């Protein structure tokens, strides 16, 4: 039916149960248990010298648990990357969501991780975002030119970058 | 066997690339077949064997121990963690740091193992001490995989890798546990499409893959018939702008003689 990918990613929802990733992402795709404890980690197409990949992270390792964790990469490109060395520079801890993408591109960035230690209740929600510059992203290979932004509550935490001009 | 060279020449035309090979007796240590035995290659994931080998030693010492848990947080994580990334909030031991960097490739438990031996250049000194002055780590995830031509950084030559290699599962430079342990964790997962795809079945293989970029692709390996290894192979090519697939399948065909000229 596939493999994992960036649409399958977007439709499983926070809340979802077990039964539910599976069925959307492809069983065939996925694994539990080993590594991964009793999260269900979903692979794509080979990347590098893995794949590009989806882990969901359940409140229990029941039958029943639910979503409360989403984290991917290689599944999902930025619309229109325009991060640079410059912007990533001006871009401080403290910022909102919304100062940051304004600072690094509305289009730079793609959801790398994100989790809700007290789900149902989004408070302490953790963001991290991996972020591209022109010709930075590459669902195949490597990266050359990434930055990941990662905040709680939304607000900006920290961030680092890779090879940005 | 000549079969096998002839493979490793059509290799390189189809790839357009120069192609590294090596097959080692484990037992003697003597050079079975070679091919560009003395040209540098990137790495690429294939140097975390001997991170693994290097941390082994310490707590063969006594100043490491494989279930110290690692905590570490956001500032870490790399490009392809899917472990480590997973296990952000509860932290990771030394022994699972390794099973997940040979594994899986997890870039960010390269990392924090380097950390805990004090970095590339302490690598490269383990290694010098135990006789490879080729081989050499001079950066950390995921730089070192940029296998830019002509750059000696985070390179191996085929015969020092698979000398090096025979070493840290033949000699005494490990104990016998650790020893088992480094080749358990190369016994066991995303190498199938290279070697392990043409080996019949009873073989044992314990091997770690690595890709770069510039169609760098690598594959080291200790195997042999009937469960117990009894050759090493190192296979490394680099500036090829065939697709993964065409060089995984060459990789592949050159294992397939490899094996039914054995
Ligand atoms: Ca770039």
């Amino acid at each position: 039916a596939g493999v994992m990918t960036g649409a399958k990613f977007t439709q499983i929802q926070f809340g979802m149960t077990r039964q539910q990733v599976l069925d959307i992402a492809g069983a065939e795709n996925c694994e539990t248990g080993g590594s991964f404890g009793d999260s269900i980690h979903c692979r794509g197409h080979a990347a590098g010298d893995y794949y590009a990949y989806a882990t969901f992270g359940f409140t229990s390792a029941a039958a029943d648990a639910k979503v409360d964790s989403k984290s991917q990469e290689k599944l999902l490109a930025p619309s229109a990357p325009t991060l640079t060395l410059a912007k990533f520079n001006q871009v401080t801890v403290g910022m909102t969501r919304a100062q940051v993408l304004a600072t690094v591109g509305q289009g730079s960035c793609t959801t790398w991780s994100e989790y809700y230690p007290a789900y149902p209740s989004t408070a302490g929600v953790t963001l991290s975002l991996s972020c591209f510059d022109v010709d930075g992203y590459s669902s195949t290979g490597f990266y050359r030119g990434s930055a990941h932004l990662w905040f709680t509550d939304g607000v900006l935490q920290g961030k680092r970058q890779w090879d940005l001009v | 066997h000549p079969e096998t060279l002839v493979k490793v020449k059509d290799a390189e035309d189809q790839l357009g690339a120069r192609v590294g090979y090596i097959e080692l007796d484990l037992n003697s240590g003597k050079i079975l077949e070679s091919f560009r035995p003395e040209e540098r290659f990137p790495m690429m994931s294939t140097f975390k064997v001997l991170l693994c080998g290097a941390v082994l030693s310490r707590i063969d010492a006594g100043q490491e121990q494989l279930g110290r848990r690692i905590h570490y947080s956001q500032n870490d994580l790399v490009e392809y963690s899917p472990v480590t990334e997973k296990h952000l909030t509860d932290g990771m031991t030394v022994r699972e740091l390794c099973s997940a960097a040979i594994t899986m490739s997890d870039n960010t438990a390269a990392n924090l193992l380097l950390t805990t031996i004090g970095g590339p250049k302490e690598l490269t000194a383990f290694l010098h001490n135990m006789g490879d002055h080729v081989t050499r780590l001079d950066r950390w995830e995921p730089e070192l995989n940029e296998a830019i031509p002509n750059d000696e950084r985070d390179t191996t030559m085929p015969v020092a890798m698979a000398t090096t290699l025979r070493k840290l599962l033949t000699g005494e430079l490990l104990t016998l546990a650790s020893r088992q342990q480094l080749i358990d964790w190369m016994e066991a997962k995303v190498a199938g499409p290279l070697l392990r795809s043409a080996l019949p079945a009873g073989w044992f293989i314990a091997d770690k893959s690595g890709a770069g970029e510039r169609g760098s692709r690598g594959i080291i390996a200790a195997l042999g018939p009937d469960g117990k290894p009894s050759r090493i192979v190192v296979i490394y090519t680099t500036g090829s702008q065939a697709t993964m697939d065409e060089r995984n399948r060459q990789i592949a065909e050159i294992g397939a003689s490899l094996i039914k000229h054995w």
